[PDB]
């Protein structure tokens, strides 16, 4: 880009120094100077621009760390955390999950397994949406009681018309800290590791 | 503004200048008329739209009066014959000078940190430009033409 | 390597010139005035790549910006409860309408879940814009309302011509959903919505 | 497809003596090319403009908890429910474009009765947010309420068009029939370029 | 946009005008003249774009000054506030300044001064880089007596072996409120003025 | 630029040939090339305007990490007790930033004296960054006496060794627009680069 300048005045001296007399070249000066010097200026200048640019992303991309620190973000998963308050009578609450769907689904199901694998839980949320919904699990079993503090798996099923729809099962993750990768900045979930940007469906 | 000869020679250019010896001068040694004195001790400069020229000196709260600028009029501008430099003479058609305060007898206002521009627009000249040069090559071909008339009937 | 399509092109209508002699010698820098034409849309498209890194970045923006506040959207649902503390006054979620015209003439008629009309508010006069107010919580006869949701139905009218009026409601948020089309501030109870269509942010 | 009904039409008159040759063509083209890439930039940037008010609209968030100073005459005096709460009232405020050396805030009753007279002295041209003590004339407490405050300025024996300013808390923000306002409450609606300051 | 196109739509009739009539010019660059001025004003409303994202991004950032209301900034200034808290046995602290260099400078002297101009102290810690560079001086008297509470002044002097150099001076400054002047909107200091916000090097 | 190609202009309308003047169709063509050059030199300088405003931008904002602590570029890490009767000993979280991928990680501590007080495995960790919080104890088991320690680890995959950069943490006081801007002025430790800044804690 830089060598349309220096490469122009090589070819420019020559003729220069190797005009005939009797035929000297005034294209030299006609077009040659005034148009192709400034159209040499104009592609020169647009490596600022893009150099400017360029910067201007690098400066850009920090202000993701610049900004405040993640309070607990809604990502991809199928694990449930429950616990009780240090307080008495405390009642017991479970990370959020939730469920992405492409498409509408006439049912909606919620199956919630302990660590043993059995299901401890069946729950009829209802209808809902193309899009990511989210919502909590009581912390209660079948039977109404105490879930046992710990780990648990839930599993989405949603249909529409009888026909299974891909139902993307989706778990609260807390955001601890503001990494930055080979890529970009990303969020880290601590437990859960490090989480992008684009794959967080929602911000709780 | 004062030529060596004590004339009279006239500019649009208020771009002034200290000396050594501290006259306001243009661009040239040009000693400004009438005569104008920069204190040594002067810490700022204000010339007020009436042309007064004051300076702020050191410990003093006042702009005292250092001197007064009053501008020129002519009844007819166009007149003026240049010797460079933007710089005007009185002529025989540009009538006499009629020297005056600023804002008074039809003449101006003075406007510190202001720079006039020249009053040419591009594209003006070059639609001018175009048109000129069209006929320069049609007056040259009309020379080519009488050329080539003479050589032909010198070859009968 | 659309270099080599032009320059390998002037320098295979070039290297017979010379030979055969219809020397210009002088429209030969054609080629510096093509190499210039090509790189000067090789810059421009990918400043258009540089661009929409910049757009992606004010998404990436948009979604941290993140606040625990309340909004006013379209709705008639009005919320009163009390608090667990004895003696708690009943409060409301704020209310309001949109209006599209200035109404002078404008009830706000708030019935319970029975039907029934337990509250009638007098609004009056209201300019062009949206309005929000805030139920006291009591009805008709100055008594405290029982706990639960109602129903808000604004009549907005001026000149005697009644306006089409838009009810709207108080819904807390509660995060941002990454959906097909974007962030979208979902509500809760009222769901997701764009940040448009959110009549106040509170 | 500006550049094309001009450019098929070109291709009419082509004149066979002297036509285009391949370098003008392709340069015709790219030229082209390089318009409608300036044009595809000029829509991105105004998308770029339309988030930026976005992101500016979700910072003003913040104003809400915040008082903002707008014109106005009117300053609320309150004591706190707390034994020994000592009654203070919002600040106040004066615009001026005009160097004023004596300034005079005249604090009246709701009553209109003139209950305090404040000396600012000299103000440079622009926003000036002062706090009324909150003690009258003779020093004791004032009772909470509305008081009217008449700013006067003036320099040099002539007074000077003074605008009061108040405290005004901003409530929320509103999408009204422009964009962005900001919903303060008691004093109403209004916008974010009249604002004064910000407390 | 039109303010170069109608004045670029006259040097088109004037082309078109004042042709010669015996070798009158090609349509072929007549299209090529378009295309530029397409080109000149699609630069032109670029501009006009630019500078209204850079008006947006000036009032987003005075927003954003609301974000750190009560703290306090370095800005250009020399004002120094000593004193000590009501608490018992508090040390007399002296408000952050701090030196801006356009060069680095192997020797720099920060002579402090008191209200009646009376010397306090002077700095020799070595030299001090380009750069902001913020200290919070410790409100001692040159021979360890803590200083009186009131108001001081730094002037700091850079030297390069002999030579001298130019430096900013910066003053922590508390903000108790973001004002809309005349130029801008500024940010109210109390005791110091109202000062925009790109002269601000460091904040505490 | 604008004015240095007038005058490319201007010479050639002064140094035509008289007899053999240049065609009059390229007047409108240069000065619209002229003005395109001109207008990105307007759209150049205006960027950088940007740039500055951007980095003003980022050096605010950053109360909120001025108020937390976060990691640095560095060796160092504290270690320190709490003046409470049973105050469990606090130290400085560390990490490290890997390149590719590594088998066996080494991290060893040692004193302001350079002696080794704790050696550690870590083991495999990923290409990305990694976080780790030391115990506050030396080899032995012993809680090691309050102060600075100097942390040197080495990543590497099947005997190659790979780099690893130790991060160290403190706590921020201001943001500074030096030199260039965006510094991140601790206190003792100095300023540091927000890029160059790992993460916020």
């Amino acid at each position: 880009a830089a060598d349309l300048q220096s490469s122009f005045l090589t070819l420019l001296v020559a003729q220069l120094k190797n005009q005939d007399p009797t035929n000297p070249l005034q294209n030299n000066e006609l077009t040659t100077q005034l148009a192709q010097i400034s159209t040499v200026s104009g592609i020169e200048k647009l490596n600022t621009t893009l150099g400017a640019i360029s910067g201007q992303i690098d400066n850009s991309q920090s202000l993701q760390a610049t900004t405040l620190i993640g309070h607990g973000v809604m990502v991809p998963g199928t694990t449930i955390l429950a616990g009780k308050g240090a307080e008495e009578g405390a009642v017991t609450s479970t990370t959020p999950f939730g469920v992405e769907l492409q498409q509408p689904a006439d049912k909606v199901t919620a199956t919630i397994t302990d660590k043993d694998g059995r299901v401890v839980r069946t729950l009829e949320i209802g209808e809902l949406r193309a899009g990511v919904h989210t919502f909590t699990w009581d912390g209660k079993q079948t039977d109404g009681t105490t879930v046992p503090n710990g780990s648990y798996n839930i599993a989405i099923t949603a249909s529409n018309g009888g026909t299974q729809l891909v139902a993307q099962p989706l778990q609260f993750a807390l955001v601890q800290g503001v990494t930055k990768g080979s890529n970009g900045n990303l969020l880290d979930l601590g437990t859960y590791g490090t989480t992008t940007l684009d794959e967080v469906r929602q911000i709780i | 503004v004062m030529l060596p000869d004590g004339t009279s020679a006239y500019t649009r250019d208020g771009s002034f200048q200290v000396d050594q010896n501290g006259q306001l001068v243009t661009a040239g040694g040009f000693q400004v008329q009438p005569a104008i004195t920069i204190p040594a001790n002067a810490l700022s400069i204000t010339i007020g739209r009436d042309g007064v020229v004051s300076v702020t000196q050191q410990g003093q709260a006042a702009p005292v009066q250092v001197g007064q600028l009053n501008l020129t009029t002519f009844m007819n501008d166009t007149g003026l014959e240049s010797i460079g430099e933007n710089l005007y003479i009185e002529t025989q058609s540009s009538g006499a000078p009629n020297e005056s305060t600023p804002g008074l007898n039809g003449a101006g206002l003075l406007y510190q940190g202001y720079v006039e521009t020249s009053n040419v627009n591009v594209a003006e000249e070059l639609v001018n430009m175009i048109q000129v040069q069209r006929a320069y090559e049609i007056n040259s071909k009309a020379v080519s033409t009488t050329d080539q008339m003479l050589q032909k009937l010198t070859q009968l």
